[PDB]
């Protein structure tokens, strides 16, 4: 599953001069229901 | 669209203008309205 509290969205900050400066930020988290549900093979070289 | 910038662009369509100044005049009216006379030789003479 994708946990997200902050869904991403474009920010206007402040000018302070002859630009215009946005922003584009999220937070995202990461979950597993069980860790024995999902395996993972680690890739070796020879002996 | 972080920190806008405008001058390092790299695809410019530059704002050139479609004309040429040219300011040679060319009046020469006299030549205009004086009349020209043919000839057979490149040699021409008139009695004096």
């Amino acid at each position: 599953t994708q946990m997200v509290l902050r869904a991403p969205k474009r920010t206007e900050l402040a000018k302070d001069g002859s630009y215009e400066k946005w922003m584009i930020e999220m937070e995202v988290g990461l979950r597993h229901r069980n860790p024995y549900a999902s395996g993972v093979l680690f890739t070796a070289a020879g002996k | 669209p972080t920190l806008f910038v405008s001058y390092d662009q790299n695809g410019k369509k530059l704002s050139f203008a479609n004309w040429i100044s040219v300011l040679s005049p060319q009046d020469t009216p006299f030549v205009s309205m004086t009349g020209k006379e043919s000839i057979n030789q490149t040699i021409f003479s008139w009695q004096t």
